[PDB]
RNA sequence: UCCCCCGUGCCCAUAGCGGCGUGGAACCACCCGUUCCCAUUCCGAACACGGAAGUGAAACGCGCCAGCGCCGAUGGUACUGGGCGGGCGACCGCCUGGGAGAGUAGGUCGGUGCGGGGG
RNA sequence: AGAGCGCAAGGGUAGAAGGGGGCCUGACUGCGAGGCCUGCAAGCCGAGCAGGGGCGAAAGCCGGGCCUAGUGAACCGGUGGU
RNA sequence: UAGCUGGUUCUCCCCGAAAUGACUUUAGGGUCAGCCUCAGGCGCUGACUGGGGCCUGUAGAGCACUGAUAGGGCUAGGGGGCCCACCAGCCUACCAAACCCUGUCAAACUCCGAAGGGUCCCAGGUGGAGCCUGGGAGUGAGGGCGCGAGCGAUAACGUCCGCGUCCGAGCGCGGGAACAACCGAGACCGCCAGCUAAGGCCCCCAAGUCUGGGCUAAGUGGUAAAGGAUGUGGCGCCGCGAAGACAGCCAGGAGGUUGGCUUAGAAGCAGCCAUCCUUUAAAGAGUGCGUAAUAGCUCACUGGUCGAGUGGCGCCGCGCCGAAAAUGA
C-alpha cells in the first residue's frame, strides 16, 4: 500500500535514523540514487504489505511512485531495521519472493506429528502488472516419512518459475518425546 | 598443445615465428618487445615452385637475403608442432646461421 | 552432548570478545525463536539442560531445531600442582556466543508452549536472553 | 601440599626467521648485485634484467630502478630501468 | 583507400562451457601414401616427405539462449592509526579519517599489436 | 593443479621442479663488481673476466637437486703432492 | 682469595641516558651493540606529512580452500529379506557416500579485505636535529596504567611478549582526603603582580545556599548481582463503553454427559483420547475449590440494576529488594 518518501541528499545514516527516520537507496536498471522514509510508519506498514506485496511510496517531489524494497541491512547489535534498499517497479520478467499460506489439517498432523515448512516467501518470477498476491497451497493428504516440494505447486496462470525446482518446500516430521531420554543412556 | 612456453626457450632474447600446415609454408621474421614482426615469405602464396621439399629450402634463403636488406643478425626458431626435420631451408643458410 | 572429533589440533588459545556475533540471527528453520544475548560461552550442561526444560514440560509436542554447536577446549590444569608446566586439557566443550545471537527454534506447538518453555530455559542459562516471532527476518541466507 | 604426578609437554618450540621479503622497493636506484627480494616459492617470477639464484633470489642485474608488472595467469614479474 | 581468412603478442577469466549458427575456392582441419625424414617403454596415434581421388563432419576464427561462469558499483553496518568519556565483570559511546565481503541492480559468449593471404 | 614433488610443515611449481629417454659429467681452476642479512664469527645469492669442458643445429643452458635442519670456530696429529 | 658486603667526605654551572638484543658450567659476574657526554671535522639530512610508488593477509568478514557442521530432504551402495542356482527379479519404522537446500565454527583454514603500517623518491621541517671520528662512560631483572595475544579460572598489585608511555632519572609542583607512574605541568633564581589546567562555589578550602524546567524518597548519592515488584512520571498499542462499560448486586449458570476410556468407583473435575449440539439473553465435553467417586461453593456466559470511565500489553529514566563477620564508627 501507500507510504511516505523523501529525496535523500548527502546526509549520514545515524542522524536520520536516531532522529526517527530511515534512509534508503532506490534503483532500477537505469537508476541508483538515494532516498529515505520515516520510522514508525515504516515499521508498522512493513507488517502488512511488506515483501509479501508491492509498495507505493509517495515522494513530496510529486511522484507517488510504486516500488519494492529489498535489502534492509540490520544493525546486528541491539538490532532492528537499519537501511532498506529499493528496487523500482517495471513490467519486465522480474523476480521476487511470494508469500504463502498452506491450508488444511492432514494425517501426520492430528496424530501428533508436526510439519516442517522450508519456505513461505519463494523464489519466483512475474510481470508486476500481474498481482499474484499470496499463494495458498495444498496440505490435505500429508503423511510422516514423506516429503512434498518442487514443481508440484499451483500457478496463477502466467507466473513462471525461478528455482531448480526440486527445492524442498516442506516435510512432516516425528515429534520429540522423553523416550528420547532412553537414548540419553 | 606445445605451450610449455617452448617460446620461453624462445623468450630467450629474440624470435622468428613460422608455421607449416597443408600445402603452404608460413615463414615470417618477428621482433618482439611489443610483438612487431618484420619479414614475410610463403610457399605457394608467392607463385614459387611446386614441390614442398625443394621450395621449403630456398624459400627460407629467399626471405633471408631479403632480411639482409632490412638488417638483422641472430634470432630463434619459433614453432609449436615440429619434431624438427631440418627442412634444409632450416633458416640457417637462410642468413641466421641457424643450424 | 555432541561435538566435532579431535580435528586438526586439540589445544587452542583463550579469547576476548568485544561484540559482533558474526551473524546468524533469524528464523529460516522453523518458527518461534529463543535469542541469546550476552558475550559468553554456551555450556554443554546448559545445552542439554535447555533440552531438558523443553521436552520436560512440553512432552509429546512437536519439533525443535538447532543452529548452534558447542565445541571448545576448556584448557583445564590439575590441582595443587603449582603453576607452570603445560597448558591443560580439553574439558568444558563450550561454544562462542555473543549478544543478539538467537540460536533455538520451536515448531508445531501453541504460542504459550514456546513462551513458558523459553522462560524456564532462560532461567537455566549462565546468563539470560530474549524471545520472538516470525515476520521481519524473511530473506537471510 | 598434595602435589601429584604431573604430565610433561614438548610444545616449547618454533623456527627462527631472518628478514624474509621485499628487500628493495621500486623507486629505489639499484646497483647490480643488490639482492632485492627473498622468497620461498616462485611467488615472483624474475624478469627483464632481473635474475634468480637457487633460493629464488631476485637481485639487480643492471644499473637503474625497480618496476613491477602482473598479468592474470602468468603471475608477478619484476624489471629494472637499465640506463646507458 | 572503407576492406574477407590465418602465423601471432598484449588485456586478465565479461576471454572459459553445453549448445545454438560457421566457412572452405583461398586459408585451415584434413585428407591421402609410410617411397624421403626420423620417430613409438607397443601403435607413423607424435613428425616429416607426396598427390591427381576427396571431406566440410570431428577442429579454429568468426555470429548467439546468456542457464553456469567471471566482472559488480550505489547506500549502510563490522571493526579500526587518532582523540574524549561510563564498568560485579564482560563491555561501551561521541567525534576524525576510513570503507569491505555480503545483500543489490547490473555487465559480458571475447577486448586488441605486428605481419601476410584480398571484395 | 585436490596427483605428485625423498623424510615433517609452509610456500610454491605440470609455461616443472613431476614422468620416459640419448649423450655425457659446470657435484669446473684461479677472480668477482654488488648486496640481503648482519654487534662479532657465520649463512647466502650472484650476472660478467681469462682458462677450458658437456649437450642442444643454434639463440644458448649448467660455478650439484624447487627451497628453508642432515651441520660444529680453535688448539693437536695422519695423509699425498709442492 | 673473595663475580660478594659496609664506608667513599668542599662548592657553582652547562649536559643527560639503561633495564633490550648475541652469548657464557652463564643467568645477581662479564665482551659486542644500544643510548649519554666530551673535543676536533660536515650541512636539510632528523622526527613529522602532503603528494605520489611499492610490500603485508591482522581486526572484521567469508564455506569456494583445510577442516567441523544442525536439520530436513532426497538419493548411491550395501546390510539385508523374500529370493534362484539358466540368472536376477525385488525390497528397505535400517546403516547412509554425495549433493541439495534451511544454517553455522575455526590463533596453526582463506574467495575477500579494512583503519593502516612499513618504507622509497620530490617538498616542507635550525632543532639539547641529523653525519663521521675517536676519548671516557654508565647499562644488560625495570616497573604504573592503558590498549592488544598468551600459561592463568575473562583469579593475583602472578603474567611473557606487542605497541604506548609515565616513574625510574620528576616520592619536584596542582588534584585525587591521605596514594612514583589514574588527570593537569619540564621547576634557573626573586615577586604581597594578574592569567590559568586538573577539579571546583555550603564549609574548613578559593570561588553562585547563582538563574532556571523536570526526576528521585532511599540517605539511592556512600558505590553489588542472576532475578523478583498496583514504587513514580512520560511515550505508545488494543478493545469493553453513555446502545450505558468496569466494578458491587438478583438470576440462571443447564441437558445428552456420569463424553469416551480406564477404573474397586474416576461423574467438568486423578488421568489419557479428546472440539457436537441443544431450551438461549446465557452456560464452557467446563476455572479453581470440594466428595471415597457423587452431591456441593464456583467462575467464564448473560440480561438487568447503574453511573462515568476502565482493564490488559510494548516502551525511556530514577528509586526497591536480592545485602550476613569477627577492635569502635
Amino acid at each position: 500500500y501507500r507510504l511516505k518518501a523523501y529525496y535523500r541528499e548527502g546526509e549520514k545514516p545515524s542522524a536520520l535514523r536516531r532522529a526517527g527516520k530511515l534512509p534508503g537507496v532506490m534503483y532500477n536498471r537505469h537508476l541508483n540514487r538515494k532516498v529515505y522514509v520515516d520510522l514508525v510508519e515504516f515499521d508498522k506498514v512493513f507488517r502488512q504489505a511488506s515483501i509479501h506485496h508491492v509498495i507505493v511510496l509517495e515522494l513530496p517531489d510529486g511522484q507517488s511512485l510504486p516500488t519494492l524494497v529489498r535489502q534492509v541491512n540490520l544493525d546486528k547489535r541491539r538490532r532492528r531495521p537499519e537501511h532498506v534498499d529499493f528496487f523500482v517497479l517495471s513490467d519486465e520478467p522480474v523476480e521476487m519472493y511470494v508469500p504463502l499460506r498452506f491450508v488444511g489439517t492432514p494425517a501426520g498432523v492430528r496424530a501428533g506429528g508436526v510439519l516442517q515448512e522450508i519456505h513461505r516467501d519463494i523464489l519466483v518470477k512475474v510481470s508486476p502488472r500481474n498481482i499474484p498476491e499470496f499463494i495458498e497451497v495444498d496440505v490435505s493428504g500429508l503423511e510422516i516419512g514423506d516429503s512434498l516440494h518442487a514443481s508440484d505447486l499451483k500457478l496463477p496462470p502466467g507466473v513462471e518459475l525461478a528455482v531448480s525446482p526440486e527445492e524442498t518446500i516442506a516435510a512432516v516430521v516425528p515429534p520429540e518425546d522423553v523416550e528420547k531420554l532412553a537414548e540419553e543412556a | 598443445k606445445f605451450r610449455v612456453r617452448n617460446r620461453i626457450k624462445r623468450t630467450g632474447r629474440l624470435r622468428l615465428s613460422v608455421f607449416r600446415s597443408l600445402k603452404h609454408i608460413y615463414a615470417q621474421i618477428i621482433d618482439d618487445e611489443k610483438g612487431v614482426t618484420l619479414v614475410s615469405a610463403s610457399s605457394l602464396a608467392l607463385k614459387l615452385k611446386g614441390n614442398k621439399t625443394e621450395v621449403a629450402r630456398q624459400v627460407g634463403r629467399a626471405l633471408a637475403e631479403k632480411a639482409l636488406a632490412l638488417g638483422i643478425k641472430q634470432v630463434a626458431f619459433d614453432r609449436g608442432p615440429y619434431k624438427y626435420h631440418g627442412r634444409v631451408k632450416a633458416l640457417a643458410e637462410g642468413a641466421r646461421e641457424g643450424g | 552432548m555432541l561435538m566435532p572429533r579431535r580435528m586438526k589440533y586439540r589445544k587452542q588459545q583463550r579469547g576476548r570478545l568485544k561484540g559482533a556475533t558474526k551473524g546468524g540471527d533469524y528464523v529460516a528453520f522453523g518458527d518461534y525463536g529463543l535469542v541469546a544475548l550476552e558475550p559468553a560461552w554456551i555450556t554443554a550442561q546448559q545445552i542439554e539442560a535447555a533440552r531438558v526444560a523443553m521436552v520436560r514440560h512440553f512432552r509429546r509436542g512437536g519439533k525443535i531445531f538447532i543452529r548452534i554447536f558447542p565445541d571448545k577446549p576448556y584448557t583445564k590444569k590439575p590441582l595443587e600442582v603449582r603453576m607452570g608446566k603445560g597448558k591443560g586439557n580439553v574439558e568444558g566443550y563450550v561454544a562462542v556466543v555473543k549478544p543478539g545471537r538467537v540460536m533455538f527454534e520451536v515448531a508445531g506447538v501453541t504460542e504459550e508452549q514456546a513462551m513458558e518453555a523459553l522462560r524456564i530455559a532462560g532461567h537455566k542459562l549462565p546468563i539470560k536472553t530474549k524471545i520472538v516471532r516470525r515476520d521481519a527476518y524473511d530473506e537471510a541466507q | 601440599a598434595h602435589k601429584k604426578g604431573l604430565g610433561s609437554t614438548r610444545n616449547g618450540r618454533d623456527s627462527q626467521a631472518k628478514r624474509l621479503g621485499v628487500k628493495r622497493y621500486e623507486g629505489q636506484v639499484v646497483r647490480a648485485g643488490n639482492i632485492l627480494v627473498r622468497q620461498r616459492g616462485t611467488r615472483f617470477k624474475p624478469g627483464k634484467n632481473v635474475g634468480m639464484g637457487r633460493d629464488f633470489t631476485l637481485f639487480a642485474l643492471v644499473d637503474g630502478v625497480v618496476e613491477f608488472q602482473d598479468r592474470g595467469r602468468l603471475g608477478r614479474y619484476v624489471h629494472v630501468r637499465p640506463l646507458a
